[PDB]
């Protein structure tokens, strides 16, 4: 993979997140962060730092409630890509509106948003 | 524009990457004369003057002759396309021999010209088409049905499992019983009027013998199917015994472990914890689990087999006739595609063999 977002992935501790569009994979706008369209799907990747000073990877693919197809299963294929990319050092998270884990709903410190819409289906 | 073929032993699905649906889906039979060829619906109409045969026998091509047919009746008569111009995307059982993915290559290149290939495996297919990428995949089709583990992305080949058991046996299953039960299927549409009965009426009981019951006691249970002569025959409880032998092979007298076993079978064999994430992302896949009746039959049967505090999910989408197709479209749209590809370059480097380097 030179998908060049790849080439950005978990270089330094911190939370990255990508929405799908159209099969591709296309950074979110920092400022954004959190408010997800629960018609998207989006991939999340979150880098820790340990105590060692050693970098931990979790990749969590969220899929919106009216996301098509195309979008739940290119977010779960482009996070297969990327832990492959990491060398298989992520552990992948499958996370459902409605139902995220604790861990994946405590990235956001003023808490999650959903908003209705999204990024037309790649059909 | 990639291409997208899936395989089977009893039909083909084809069409585009991006389509969300197979354009083409068509037996997979290749025909030639007793006393040129012919494929598909076309071979089967003409049945009468042919030798028709299966390439592919339990998922596993056994004919690359009448594969090639198949291949080049998809490409020019289905798709109507020039493959020399296309990247194709092929799918396979998981432990598709390794001298076979060789030969698809081979053929590909060589014979089809195309300018780049890969070779996916169905069930992980159907798996990133429900958007998982972790799970357990029940696959059931017309030749053969498996259980397939896959864990963050890939098949743990160990745990698979395979049951000679699918759609064409409950085809003939049905036959005898309607046969058992008075009828007679004497014409040469016999297979596929019993094919239709199967598809139309067939459903999975949640309890059995209960429903044994309910059908011996009552009319509830009986529907009425019109021959194509016009001929109206009563199918009563044929409509869910016939299935049944999913979940009881010695209906066909198969030593077999039925569907719901087999499925717990191939979770227990892998490691402990990831047992849970099995559980909870049961997905059936194939024509076969196309029964009504079944995703609850099969969460019933797992939930017995499993720890009581265990989550049991069963996935069982409304498309999954065509899951493994719609998940190689999804694929091979992706934009991080293009460097999966197997290119002809890469074929004329290292022949055949790359397919178990660049496919997996
Ligand atoms: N609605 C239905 N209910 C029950 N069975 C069905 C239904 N629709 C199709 N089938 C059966 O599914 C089988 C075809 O399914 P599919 O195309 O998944 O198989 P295949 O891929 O050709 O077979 P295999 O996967 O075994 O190699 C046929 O036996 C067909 O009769
Ligand atoms: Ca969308
Ligand atoms: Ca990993
Ligand atoms: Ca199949």
């Amino acid at each position: 993979v030179e998908h060049p977002e790849f080439l950005k992935a978990g270089k330094e501790p911190g939370l990255q997140i990508w929405r799908v569009e159209k099969f591709d994979l296309v950074p979110v706008p920092t400022c954004l962060y959190g408010d997800f369209f629960t018609g998207d799907a989006y991939v999340i990747l979150k880098t820790v730092q340990l105590r060692n000073g050693n970098l931990q990877y979790d990749l969590h693919y969220w899929l919106g409630n009216e996301c098509s197809q195309d979008e739940s299963g290119a977010a779960a294929i482009f996070t297969v890509q990327l832990d492959d990319y990491l060398n298989g050092r992520a552990v992948q998270h499958r996370e459902v509106q409605g139902f995220e884990s604790a861990t994946f709903l405590g990235y956001f410190k003023s808490g999650l948003k959903y908003k209705k819409g999204g990024v037309a289906s790649g059909f | 524009q990639a291409l997208v073929i899936d395989n089977g032993s009893g039909m083909c699905k084809a069409g585009f990457a991006g389509d969300d649906a197979p354009r083409a889906v068509f037996p997979s039979i290749v025909g030639r004369p007793r006393h040129d060829s012919y494929v598909g619906d076309e071979a089967q109409s003409k049945r009468g003057i042919l030798t028709l045969k299966y390439p592919i026998e339990h998922g596993i091509v056994t004919n690359w002759d009448d594969m090639e047919k198949i291949w080049h009746h998809t490409f020019y008569n289905e798709l109507r396309v020039a493959p020399e111009e296309h990247p194709v995307l092929l799918t396979e059982a998981a432990l598709n021999p390794k001298a076979n993915r060789e030969k698809m290559t081979q053929i590909m290149f060589e014979t089809f010209n195309t300018p780049a290939m890969y070779v996916a495996i169905q069930a992980v297919l159907s798996l990133y088409a429900s958007g998982r990428t972790t799970g357990i995949v029940m696959d059931s089709g017309d030749g053969v049905s498996h259980t397939v583990p896959i864990y963050e992305g890939y098949a743990l080949p160990h745990a698979i499992l395979r049951l000679d058991l699918a759609g064409r046996d409950l085809t003939d299953y049905m036959m005898k019983i309607l046969t058992e039960r008075g009828y007679s299927f004497t014409t040469t549409a016999a297979a596929a009027i019993v094919r239709d009965i199967k598809e139309k009426l067939a459903y999975v009981a949640l309890d059995f013998e209960a429903e044994m019951q309910t059908a011996a006691s009552s009319s509830a249970l009986e529907k009425s199917y019109e021959l194509p002569d016009g001929q109206v025959i009563t199918i009563g409880n044929e409509r869910f015994r016939c299935p049944e032998a999913l979940f009881q092979p010695s209906f066909l007298g198969m030593e077999s472990a039925g569907i719901h076993e087999t499925t717990y079978n191939s979770i227990m064999k892998c490691d402990v914890d990831i047992r849970k994430d099995l559980y909870g992302n049961v997905v059936l896949s194939g024509g076969t689990t196309m029964f009504p009746g079944i995703a609850d039959r099969m969460n019933k049967e797992l939930t017995a087999l499993a720890p009581s505090t265990m989550k049991i999910k069963i996935i069982a989408p409304p498309e999954r006739k065509y899951s493994v197709w719609i998940g190689g479209s999804i694929l091979a749209s992706l934009s991080t595609f293009q460097q999966m590809w197997i290119s002809k370059e890469e074929y004329d480097e290292s022949g055949p063999s790359i397919v178990h380097r660049k496919c997996f």
